[PDB]
């Protein structure tokens, strides 16, 4: 159960609902759908924001 | 205190009679660790490597030499324990290791002798010493006179140690003929560059060398062991070896040297594929003093190497003196003593010693195997740190030679194992009378150091960071 | 306190040594206190953390005898990630069941069998804990000496020869390993498997270091120059010495690989991994062609593992996650399989008949239909079958392979093909045919034989069903070895 | 409970504390994780848009499977070990 | 750089020292011997003793200076190459074609193997890690051989492994970024 | 710790007591005192050699 | 609470490695006559040879 898996799927739906919060009073199927259409619409990961060094 | 004792001893030995040596020997047992335990402390003396020299510039004494000389009264210890204490109480062993009248007087001169090298600073302090451990090591050969062998071999030991002296006297006067000097404290950094003292100094090196027993003159000595009875070859395979390797390796003369390493190369390749098919154990046994012998020579072209060599030769002690026990505890075992000097001769009589004191079987493996060196015994370390320091110094070609030379060693140190863990057909079962106590105690205390002594490591480096640095 | 448990149990085994002859069921015992240990040590085991969870020092000088709460550190560190835990779950459920293997067959001196081999069984559990280079390397050659007594007064006709190659080849190969740790000590003045990344070497002195440390892979792992040792100390060796060699001491060497050479060799190990596909191919090749024409029994299931150790290779050194990951799976499944492969040849074959050629040996089904029932299961879950973890280790490091070199992952994968000829070729001749006229029929297979077998055919297919049960160690140690800029 | 631990890079750390380096190590590691359940993310909504398409699915969904095979080369596990031993711009 | 081998003369020269090198062995094998022996049995009795030290010395330093010159640099290969033709004259007094073979290609790999550690017995004194620059670099300079830094320059990779399996001029994240 | 080395050392001892008591075709505790007498004596060398790198220690802290 | 158990061991495996650094760049170290030969008699001056000295005969 405790594997990186569940807790990305979590923390990336975490990091969607963190920048866009509107997609809270949705109701409840419908908040599925839209995380995903956020997850499509932007990166959300901060790998280049890592990579300072590179940029 | 060495002389204290010899003075003593040559007194206290022309009064007693012949029925009294073996007591006298325990005597001086007991008083050699006496010194020991009630006078170490001068290791207090040598904190941070300081130096002294002594009479003049004529003796040197650091903590090197300090654990020389400790590390040379304590096998003088063991082995004057093998003489001064019965095997067994039979009538067989009483005619078989029996000490003679002024055994114990050559023991204590040599054990002077082989000091005053390791001690020494100038070059007549030097010879004065090789000479009196020369000559001591002459008369402890021939005085198991009642044998033809013992009496061929001293005469074979005194013309090749008179060659071997004579070449030293004369890389000594030739280095007094271009330096009005005798020390190597004269050489001081800058005088090895404007001056060829090359030739001089690998003379040296190698006329001291070659009475180790270092390759092209190897066979000479290997007859000496084989020939000499079984209790003197334990002693005289060890203590010229400990004696001039700790002079050449605290004396830095052979450095980067291109002779030292071909002898070295052929020394580690014809002490390993020397005593490959050999069937007497003292000559097997002695193949591995000639190879163990080249590992030293490996650290003599090598500068600032107290450590490896300091490590190498309490292990290499430790572990030639126990496989010289070992089979001297399994003379009770075979079916057949010839030659009362030499009572075993043939590797193969020790056959079935797995199924009569299999725990004898342990001690040899564990001692076989720190021989070959198996990381959990202390030869490992030995090797390692000998490794350490010749890839640390561009010997590259030097650390493959060595690999291999270790790895065909290994096959005559392995056949001890072969044959003796094998099938036997008559077994012992009930046995009335018993090893000694006070000398079997010695045998299990080498093991459980070759055993356990990986544990203080750590503690060792310590203690030898703060006394050599 | 902790004294004073241990000379309790030093006397609790002087009592039953006093009162039983044998020592068996203590060491039966003592193993299942081990991997109940080793359980409960993975249930407080942190998944979430990259870092090396259970550390202990030993011998260092502030205390030699014991544990050590220092400023400064010189001793032997112990710890474990996911990756070691892997294996010292494979190891510890393994060692209960050879000392149960030979629980009737040795007979004359049989305290000093069991000792060896659960002293074989401590020192390789010992081998993945350990964390410096030299405590890595001084574990790993302990083995040694304890084979070579073990394979020397145990075996068949040819022990002698057997035990001398166990020594002489691991030895051998070990020694060049012995050089490049010594390089690797005199560079960086530390030998420890929690730094060692952040050092980084020149190219050149990373390929003169990465040479000696593949070469005793290479012995360890049989790859096809020196391959040799491992059929005759099979075919020669007694059960347990055959059982734990080929379910620990090779994935010792692949462990081994992952720990020692992946971290700070990676700029060498780009420049090499063409090398290591020739040796990898040509390996499964020429081993797995070579098994065709064999006599003898064991020596088949050695080269085998040969062949399966081969494609585990290629899987480490595809840097891809997909190839670390089925080489770990394939590994642990390999570990499982093979030792019972082992017992059906050595245990079930050569307790009853005391041969060992193939040409005694026909139709087993008839008298012995169980038998026949595990020769089969076991062969199609040694082949690559799939639902059985062979598979999906052959399966993950055939398509890591297939990415680092397509063409090369091309004619690796049909080591499928060449894996099924030997192996059915010997299974429808063992089970096929007319009973043997030169076999008198004997007893069925037992119960702690069937017992050992049921084990480790469910361990093999709960792996094959679902490999995701071991995935919660190895996601960090998937990532960590990775070399992709 | 859902922790979130913090992000550390490589680049403004000192190698010679541990703490960071190991930080910085896992955090690069689970940003690689997050990375790829968002393309696992536009695979189950591709494979929806195929299964709810039918035979249009050419046209209906040509974004999002050009979306995952643009993604699939680049959105993996690439190991903190390259950028770590590597400095670019150097 | 380099400068082309005296084939000719090192070869007379170890042609001469080749055959000082077998005169001396000759006279050793009859000083060391039993039976009737005399001052001309040295050249007739010898068992061919000057042919085997002229013939190594001759083949070894022609075909080291040879592929020295052909190849145009220096390393141990040429050494490799040098003890293939030496072991291919030690192997000839062996009548025998697969002991030939045999000798030719392992003394080839142990001369090889020689002239790769430096062809030196002795050490090298600047090559060795006690005279080298060692240890950390203290700031950012060119990392020599015996060196250890923390991070490596990035060019340094893509030119010495390539650009091709994993590795490559940017990482792959800042090569896919949205603006 | 000073106590973990004087129990190691009187261990070794006990192993170096037990072995020449085997090497001897004895039983294990034969003399079951001259295990006490050799424990007495190896843990007497483990308190020199902890004193010694204790002593070794305090002159190192001592050029600061 | 693993992290700071970890930095703890790289801390004292790094001092063992200035510490082992240290004591080899302490051995390499040139040393005194006083310490490397005798203490008392601290100058390599011989002034040897005293009963037919000439006067002249030092520099
Ligand atoms: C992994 C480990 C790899 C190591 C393997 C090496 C061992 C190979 C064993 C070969 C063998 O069988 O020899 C037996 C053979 C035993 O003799 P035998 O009783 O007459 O007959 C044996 C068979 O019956 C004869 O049967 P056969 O004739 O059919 O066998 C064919 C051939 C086959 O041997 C092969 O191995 C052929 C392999 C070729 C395949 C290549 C594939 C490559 C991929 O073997 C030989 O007969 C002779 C080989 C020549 C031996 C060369 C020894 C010196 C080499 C340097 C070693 C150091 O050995 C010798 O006589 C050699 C002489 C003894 C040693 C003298 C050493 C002289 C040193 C010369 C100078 C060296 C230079 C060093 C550089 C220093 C720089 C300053
Ligand atoms: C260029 C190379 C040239 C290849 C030539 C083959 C070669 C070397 C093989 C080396 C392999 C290299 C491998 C790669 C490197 C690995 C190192 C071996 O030649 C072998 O060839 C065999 C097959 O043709 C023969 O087997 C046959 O099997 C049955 C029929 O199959 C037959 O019924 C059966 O009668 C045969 O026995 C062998 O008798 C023969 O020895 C050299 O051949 C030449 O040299 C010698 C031996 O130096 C050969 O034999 C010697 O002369 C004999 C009288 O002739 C004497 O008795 C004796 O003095 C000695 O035996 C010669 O004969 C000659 O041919
Ligand atoms: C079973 C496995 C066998 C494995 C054997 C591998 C042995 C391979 C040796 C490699 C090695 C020792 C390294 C060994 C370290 C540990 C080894 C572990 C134990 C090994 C036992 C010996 O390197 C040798 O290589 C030979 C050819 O390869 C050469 O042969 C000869 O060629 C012609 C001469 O001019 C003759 O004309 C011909 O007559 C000879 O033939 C030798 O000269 C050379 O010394 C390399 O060391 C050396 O590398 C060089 C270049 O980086 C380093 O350069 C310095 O540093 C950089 C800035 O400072 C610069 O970049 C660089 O420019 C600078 O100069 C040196 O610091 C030095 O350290
Ligand atoms: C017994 C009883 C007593 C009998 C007495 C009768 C004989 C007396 C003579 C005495 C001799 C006794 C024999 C001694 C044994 C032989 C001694 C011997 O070879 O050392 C050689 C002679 O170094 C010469 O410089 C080379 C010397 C060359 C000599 C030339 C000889 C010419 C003969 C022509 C005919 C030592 O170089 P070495 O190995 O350090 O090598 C040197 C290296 O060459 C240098 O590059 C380095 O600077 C240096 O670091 C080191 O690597
Ligand atoms: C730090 C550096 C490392 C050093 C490592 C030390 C190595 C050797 C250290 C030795 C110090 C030895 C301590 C041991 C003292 C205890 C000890 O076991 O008694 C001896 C051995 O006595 C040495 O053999 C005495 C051997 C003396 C050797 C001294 C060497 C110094 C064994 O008597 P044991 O019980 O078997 O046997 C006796 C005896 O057989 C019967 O006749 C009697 O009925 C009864 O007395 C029975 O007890
Ligand atoms: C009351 C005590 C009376 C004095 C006893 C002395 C006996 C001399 C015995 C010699 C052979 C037996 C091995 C003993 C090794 C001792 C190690 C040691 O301490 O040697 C030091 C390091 O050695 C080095 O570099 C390298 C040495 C390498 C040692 C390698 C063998 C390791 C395993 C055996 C030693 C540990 C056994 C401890 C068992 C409890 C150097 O000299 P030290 O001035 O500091 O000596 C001081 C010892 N004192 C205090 C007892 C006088
Ligand atoms: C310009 C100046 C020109 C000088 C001319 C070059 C002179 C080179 C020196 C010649 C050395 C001759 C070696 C020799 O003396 O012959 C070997 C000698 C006789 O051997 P033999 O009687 O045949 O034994 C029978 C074995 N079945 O057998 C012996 O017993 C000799 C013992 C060894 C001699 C010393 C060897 C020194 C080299 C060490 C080996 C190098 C290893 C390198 C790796
Ligand atoms: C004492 C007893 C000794 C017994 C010896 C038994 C045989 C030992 C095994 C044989 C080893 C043979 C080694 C030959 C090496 C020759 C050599 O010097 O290689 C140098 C080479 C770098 O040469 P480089 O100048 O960079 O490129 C030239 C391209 N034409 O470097 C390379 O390219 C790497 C070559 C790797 C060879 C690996 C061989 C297996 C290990
Ligand atoms: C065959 C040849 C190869 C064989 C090699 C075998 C290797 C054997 C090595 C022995 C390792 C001993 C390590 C013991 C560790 C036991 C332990 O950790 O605790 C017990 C005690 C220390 O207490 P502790 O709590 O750890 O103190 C520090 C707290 N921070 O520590 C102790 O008191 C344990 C004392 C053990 C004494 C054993 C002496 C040897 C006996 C045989
Ligand atoms: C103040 C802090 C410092 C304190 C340290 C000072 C230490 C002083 C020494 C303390 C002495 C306590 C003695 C405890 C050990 C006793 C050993 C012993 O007697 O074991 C005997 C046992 C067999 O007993 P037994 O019933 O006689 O069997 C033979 C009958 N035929 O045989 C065995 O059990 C074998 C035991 C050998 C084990 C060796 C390795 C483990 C250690």
């Amino acid at each position: 159960r405790e594997d990186i898996t569940f807790w990305a799927k979590k923390e990336l739906d975490q990091r969607v609902l963190d920048k866009h919060p509107e997609i809270n009073d949705a109701p409840e199927n419908e908040r599925d759908a839209l995380i995903v259409e956020r997850i499509i619409a932007g990166d959300y990961d901060k790998l280049a924001s890592l990579q300072k060094k590179a940029t | 205190m060495l002389i204290l004792a010899i003075i003593s001893l040559i007194t206290f030995v022309s009064m007693s009679k012949l029925s009294d040596n073996r007591a006298i020997i325990r005597l001086i047992n007991i008083y050699l660790i006496l010194v020991l335990v009630l006078d170490s402390f001068l290791y207090l003396l040598f904190l941070n490597n300081q130096t002294y020299t002594v009479m003049g510039e004529l003796l040197i004494f650091n903590s090197f030499t300090f654990y020389i000389d400790m590390l040379i009264y304590f096998i003088m210890i063991v082995i004057s324990s093998l003489y001064g204490y019965n095997l067994y109480n039979n009538n067989l062993y009483k005619t078989l290791f029996e000490p003679k009248k002024e055994l114990i007087i050559l023991f204590l001169i040599n054990i002077l002798g082989a000091l005053l090298i390791v001690h020494s600073n100038d070059f007549i302090t030097l010879f004065v010493a090789i000479e009196l451990q020369s000559y001591s090591i002459y008369l402890i050969t021939a005085i198991y006179n009642s044998s033809y062998k013992a009496s061929k071999a001293s005469m074979l030991y005194f013309f090749m140690g008179g060659i071997l002296s004579i070449l030293i006297a004369y890389s000594i006067n030739t280095y007094y003929s271009v330096l009005n000097s005798y020390t190597l404290h004269s050489l001081d950094s800058l005088i090895i560059n404007t001056l060829d003292l090359n030739l001089i100094l690998i003379a040296l090196s190698l006329g001291l060398l070659f009475k180790i027993g270092i390759a092209p003159l190897h066979k000479w000595l290997i007859s000496i062991y084989e020939n000499t009875p079984i209790l003197i070859t334990i002693y005289i395979s060890l203590i010229p070896k400990i004696s001039i390797l700790s002079y050449l390796v605290l004396s830095n003369i052979s450095i980067n040297s291109l002779v030292i390493s071909i002898l070295a190369i052929l020394t580690l390749l014809v002490g390993s594929v020397g005593g490959l098919l050999q069937i007497k154990i003292k000559r097997l046994l002695a193949f591995s003093g000639l190879t163990n012998a080249g590992y030293m020579m490996l650290l003599l072209l090598l500068n600032n190497n107290e450590f490896s060599y300091l490590y190498y030769i309490t292990q290499y002690s430790i572990s030639h003196l126990a496989i010289f026990m070992i089979i001297i505890f399994s003379i009770y075992y075979i079916n057949y003593i010839n030659n009362q000097y030499n009572p075993i001769i043939y590797v193969n009589q020790l056959k079935g010693l797995i199924h009569d004191n299999a725990y004898l079987v342990l001690s040899m493996a564990i001692v076989v195997f720190s021989f070959i060196g198996i990381p959990p015994l202390l030869g490992f370390f030995g090797k390692l740190n000998i490794l350490m320091s010749i890839l640390n110094n561009g010997y590259y070609f030097i650390s493959i030679v060595l690999i291999v030379a270790s790895l065909i060693s290994a096959l005559y140190y392995l056949y001890l194992l072969n044959v003796s863990i094998q099938d036997k057909n008559n077994i012992l079962i009930n046995s009335n009378e018993t090893v000694s106590s006070v000398l079997s105690y010695i045998l299990s205390s080498l093991i459980i150091l070759i055993t356990f002594g990986f544990i203080y490591n750590s503690l060792i480096i310590d203690i030898f960071n703060v006394y050599f640095n | 306190f902790l004294t004073s448990i241990l000379l309790s149990s030093l006397y609790l085994f002087n009592r039953i040594l006093a009162w039983q002859g044998n020592v068996k069921h203590f060491y039966l015992f003592a193993s299942n206190l081990l991997l109940l240990f080793i359980v409960v040590l993975y249930i407080n085991f942190n998944t979430f953390s990259n870092s090396f969870q259970f550390n202990f020092e030993l011998f260092n000088s502030l205390n030699p005898f014991g544990l050590s709460n220092s400023d400064i550190s010189n001793g032997l560190l112990f710890g474990i990630d996911g990756l070691s835990l892997t294996f010292i779950l494979l190891t510890v459920l393994l060692i209960p069941l050879t000392l149960l293997g030979n629980w009737y067959n040795i007979n004359f001196n049989s305290n000093l069998y069991y000792t060896l081999v659960l002293a074989i069984g401590l020192v390789i559990l010992l081998n993945f804990w350990a964390l410096d280079y030299i405590s890595f390397y001084i574990l790993f050659e302990a083995t040694l000496p304890l084979l070579f007594i073990l394979i020397h007064i145990y075996g068949s006709s040819d022990s002698e020869r057997a035990s001398f190659y166990v020594l002489m080849f691991t030895l051998s190969g070990s020694l060049f390993m012995l050089l490049s740790i010594v390089v690797i000590s005199i560079v960086l003045n530390t030998t420890n498997f929690i730094n060692h990344n952040l050092f980084v070497l020149s190219l050149d002195l990373q390929t003169i270091i990465w040479l000696g440390l593949f070469i005793a892979i290479m012995v360890k792992t049989p790859l096809f120059p020196i391959h040799v040792w491992l059929p005759v100390v099979h075919s020669e060796s007694p059960l347990a010495g055959s059982m734990i060699l080929a379910g620990l001491i090779l994935k010792l060497a692949l462990y081994a690989i992952l720990r020692l050479l992946l971290p700070l060799l990676c700029e060498a190990q780009i420049l090499y991994t063409p090398m290591i596909y020739i040796i990898s191919l040509l390996t499964i090749i020429l081993t797995s062609l070579a098994t065709l024409r064999q006599i003898d029994l064991k020596v088949i299931i050695a080269y085998s593992s040969i062949s399966h150790m081969g494609i585990a290779i290629l899987g480490v050194c595809s840097n891809t996650s997909l190839g670390i990951y089925g080489s770990i799976v394939l590994g642990v499944a390999h570990g499982f399989v093979s030792p019972a492969l082992f017992l059906i040849v050595g245990g079930i074959l050569y307790d009853r008949y005391h041969i060992r050629i193939v040409n005694y040996y026909k139709g087993l089904t008839t008298y012995m239909p169980q038998l026949a029932t595990y020769i089969i299961i076991l062969s199609f879950a040694n082949i690559g079958t799939p639902l059985t973890g062979n598979f999906t280790g052959e399966f993950l490091s055939l398509q890591g392979g297939f990415i680092r070199n397509p063409i090369i992952g091309g004619i690796s994968c049909i080591s499928v093909l060449l894996a099924a000829i030997y192996q059915l070729k010997l299974t429808n001749k063992l089970t096929g045919g007319i009973s043997s006229i030169y076999m008198h029929r004997t007893n069925d297979v037992t119960i702690r034989e069937k017992f050992i077998m049921n084990i480790l055919i469910i361990s093999t297919l709960i792996i094959g069903i679902c490999p995701q049960i071991m995935y919660n160690l190895l996601y960090w140690t998937v990532n960590n070895y990775i070399y992709i800029i | 409970e859902h922790q979130r631990p913090e992000l550390v890079s490589f680049d403004d750390i000192n190698y010679n504390d541990h703490k960071k380096v190991r930080e910085a190590q896992e955090s690069y590691t689970r940003e690689q994780f997050i990375r790829l359940e968002a393309l696992k993310t536009v695979r189950k909504a591709l494979e929806k848009c195929y299964e709810e398409s039918g035979p249009n699915h050419f046209e209906d969904c040509k974004n999002l499977a050009e979306q995952y095979l643009d993604m699939l080369p680049t959105h993996r596990l690439q190991g903190y070990l390259g950028y770590q031993r590597n400095d670019p711009s150097k | 750089h380099f400068h082309p081998y005296n084939t000719l003369g090192l070869a007379t020269q170890s042609a001469m020292v080749g055959l000082g090198a077998g005169v001396v062995a000759a006279a050793a094998r009859n000083s060391l011997a039993t039976g009737p022996r005399n001052i001309l049995t040295t050249f007739s009795k010898s068992g061919g003793v000057v042919t085997i030290f002229t013939g190594a010395s001759i083949a070894y330093v022609f075909t080291y200076c040879s592929a020295a010159n052909l190849r145009e640099r220096k390393d141990g290969w040429n050494h490799m190459w040098a003890g293939a033709a030496t072991g291919a004259v030690l192997g000839a007094r062996t009548k025998l074609v697969p002991a030939f073979i045999g000798w030719t290609v392992l003394c080839g790999a142990a001369c090889g193997l020689f002239g790769w550690t430096g062809a030196r017995f002795n050490a090298d004194r600047k090559a060795s890690l006690e005279q080298s620059p060692k240890g950390f670099v203290q700031e950012d300079a060119h990392q020599t051989f015996w060196e250890v830094v923390h991070r490596r320059p990035l060019s340094l990779t893509v030119e010495q492994l390539g650009e091709g399996r994993g590795i490559n001029a940017v990482p792959i994240a800042t090569a896919t970024e949205a603006p | 710790a000073l106590f973990t080395s004087l129990v190691g050392a009187s261990g070794l001892g006990f192993a170096t007591k037990f072995l020449s008591n085997k090497i001897r075709l004895k039983p294990a505790g034969y003399y079951p005192l001259g295990y006490v007498f050799s424990g007495v004596a190896w843990a007497g060398l483990g308190l020199v050699l902890h004193n010694v790198h204790q002593h070794s220690l305090e002159v190192l802290e001592k050029k600061k | 609470d693993i992290l700071n158990e970890e930095a703890k061991i790289v801390q004292a495996l790094n001092n063992q490695r200035e510490l082992t650094i240290k004591m080899h760049e302490l051995k390499r170290e040139e040393k005194d006559y006083a310490h490397s030969y005798s203490p008392l008699f601290s100058d390599p001056v011989p002034q040897g040879g005293s009963i037919g000295k000439a006067p002249g005969s030092s520099r």
